């Protein structure tokens, strides 16, 4: 799934 | 150039509106994150995690009740209304729009738009941590513990209010503690949610990105796939782009974007 803000 | 930007528009059959932090601060909104975006001593990405919650729920608690108290005293701003009466027109001709937003305000729900993505969640949603029932909730205060809690100031001391006195789950057989329904760092975005997204990226043949930028997250997942189908796509961000330079029109997007929808 997709992480908020890719992670970052 | 607006001519050509608004001959598109006048065509497009599906629009879908992205729209970032830069709508919600042009409504007096704070962020907390940049300089200014300080809560007492700790900035969003401090405490918008299930690592601070678990370990703090009454202060993660005090910060979402600041936060949607203050929503109160903020109302939707131009591009807000402009975006929603866009909607209602467009709609009444067979013509669809659609928000994705990364914001938890509801400012887009409380100017009039109706066809909302909120990819984030919301302030005024809980979710319990128990049962997992999500529900809308716009009381001031959440529940009374919090009454007059959450004050900004760095040396305002702790509420620390006993687990049990925090929001809980309203099914007197559950009775769970209350989350903000908000996706955190360190947490997925709804799939659910996504693939929706994904059907109205698809479809859509004109798509605007409001108050971010189509290069930067979330609007980076999902505006290239926009743009490789041929779509056009419009900036309206306070951002510069350089001088060696799809449309971009700089400034507020509460004075570009209601001439620009017109
Ligand atoms: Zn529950």
């Amino acid at each position: 799934g997709v992480l908020k803000e890719y992670g970052v | 150039d607006l001519t050509a930007f608004r001959e598109h528009f006048a065509k497009a059959k599906h629009i879908a509106i992205i729209t970032g932090a830069g709508v919600s601060a042009e409504s007096g909104v704070p962020t907390f994150r940049g300089p200014g975006g300080f809560w007492r001593k700790w900035q969003a990405q401090d405490l918008a995690t299930p690592e601070a919650f678990s370990r703090d729920p009454s202060l993660v608690w005090e910060f979402y009740h600041y936060r949607r108290e203050v929503m109160r005293s903020k109302m939707p701003n131009p591009a807000h209304l402009a975006i929603a009466e866009c909607e209602a027109r467009l709609g009444q001709q067979g013509r669809s729009v659609v928000i994705i937003t990364q914001n938890i305000d509801e400012l887009h729900h409380r100017a009039g738009s109706k066809h909302v993505y909120e990819i984030h969640g919301s302030l005024f949603k809980t979710r319990c941590m128990s049962c997992g029932e999500v529900k809308a909730n716009h009381k001031s205060p959440i529940c009374p513990a919090l009454d007059g809690k959450g004050a900004p100031d760095p040396n305002t001391k702790e509420a620390r209010i006993p687990v049990e006195l925090l929001p809980r789950c309203e099914r007197k057989s559950c009775n769970g503690l209350l989350r903000p329904h908000v996706v955190w760092f360190g947490e997925t975005l709804d799939s659910d949610i996504l693939t929706a997204v994904e059907r109205e990226l698809e479809k859509c043949d004109l798509c605007l990105v409001v108050g971010t930028s189509s290069i930067v997250y979330p609007a980076a997942m999902f505006a290239p796939q926009v743009a490789s189908r041929g779509v056009p796509v419009a900036e309206f961000n306070m951002e510069c782009t350089p001088a060696t330079q799809k449309y971009h029109f700089e400034g507020p997007c509460g004075s570009t974007l209601p001439p620009a929808l017109e």
